[PDB]
């Protein structure tokens, strides 16, 4: 897998954070619509469903390139602690959820690198 | 050779040659030499972090552009494609007053000379650039160049050999190098070299050799940058 830019963490950051507003509004109506808003999409308000769909995975896919892109500072981490009670295995899966905490929540504005950010999510999900 | 920030370069009657452009370029000749220095700043910050506009004069007090410190003087320029900065570029000069900005657009790609006038009512020190930049109501910049005197041959010393040159001969030579072409700046901001002042020797793809400290005519050491082949000798 190819690694990322400079100018491709902006990019992707912006989309998981309309991702952030759009589960948002999930989680704000799933209280009121009987725990199934399957068909209620708040956002729009045949071409606007359809629109609302290609969205929607173009804002999950974005969120899948940020972490799977991003193994290779897993590795870098995980290795410094393959000593004391784990396995190399069991410490690259536990830092990658530290790296999918670490992607929701990054902020694009502050101007700060993910790869700075991260490292204090993948570091305390392994510790 | 050393300056303080980075900028354009473009030489007038200098010809050179050259095999590859990662490894510098060796001249052949001597002539003039332009520099024409702007400061950059290759970032990847956003639109909302930076505080300054397009084409803000700035100081050298505390210089701050996109929350980070700046070391030069000048009219700042950003970069902006797809909503995120690519280069801060400050063009250092000072900034006169002045009118008519349909006549400043030629004057861009002309060389200005100190004996001339830019404008009439507004004089020039040494020579410059001129410059037009789109600021909100509205003078047009005068950006300085910086000349410097090169060599067609360094002082090189007299080489001393002791062989019968039968086959094999070694020599030393000093000759200068350029880095940079006319049709290229240089990506940066804090002090960048030239020229090199280096000592290239050339053997007339093998034969490696092994210098040493070696001297007998004073109390000191002097360089031999000589060339042998070990023979073995049993201890029997």
């Amino acid at each position: 897998i190819r690694l990322l830019r400079a100018e491709e963490e902006i990019e992707l950051a912006r989309q998981i954070a309309d991702l952030l507003e759009l589960e948002l509004i999930r989680d704000n109506l799933t209280l009121q619509l009987e725990r199934q808003p399957s068909e209620l999409e708040w956002g729009k308000q045949n071409k606007n469903f359809a629109a609302f769909r290609r969205r929607l995975f173009l804002d999950r896919r974005a969120k899948d390139k940020m972490v799977q892109s991003n193994l290779r500072l897993v590795v870098s981490i995980a290795k410094k602690y393959m000593n004391r009670g784990l396995s190399f295995q069991d410490l690259i899966q536990e830092g990658s959820l530290g790296l999918i905490r670490a992607a929701e929540k990054f902020d694009h504005e502050k101007g700060y690198k993910f790869s700075t950010y991260a490292t204090w999510w993948i570091r305390q999900a392994i510790t | 050779y050393r300056t303080t920030t980075g900028g354009m370069i473009r030489y007038a009657g200098v010809e050179v040659a050259k095999g590859g452009r990662k490894q510098g370029y060796e001249v052949t000749k001597g002539g003039t030499l332009l520099w024409i220095p702007e400061e950059t700043h290759e970032i990847n910050k956003d639109i909302s972090l930076l505080i300054v506009e397009d084409g803000q004069y700035v100081e050298a007090g505390t210089e701050v552009v996109k929350d980070i410190f700046c070391q030069s003087s000048g009219i700042v320029e950003v970069v902006q494609k797809n909503d995120i900065l690519r280069e801060i570029i400050i063009k250092p000069g000072d900034f006169y007053q002045d009118v008519d900005p349909g006549s400043v657009k030629i004057e861009s790609g002309q060389l200005l000379q100190p004996g001339q006038d830019v404008f009439p009512g507004v004089t020039v020190s040494t020579l410059s650039q001129a410059e037009w930049i789109e600021s909100p109501e509205g003078g047009l910049l005068l950006r300085p160049v910086e000349e410097y005197k090169v060599f067609d041959e360094p002082a090189a010393p007299s080489q001393g050999s002791q062989n019968e040159e039968g086959g094999r001969q070694i020599e030393l030579r000093s000759v200068q190098r350029l880095f940079y072409k006319d049709g290229d700046r240089v990506k940066s901001v804090e002090g960048a070299p030239l020229l090199s002042t280096q000592l290239v020797l050339e053997i007339y793809h093998l034969s490696a050799d092994i210098e040493l400290q070696d001297d007998e005519e004073e109390d000191c050491q002097r360089l031999q940058l000589v060339i042998l082949e070990s023979l073995v000798l049993r201890r029997d």
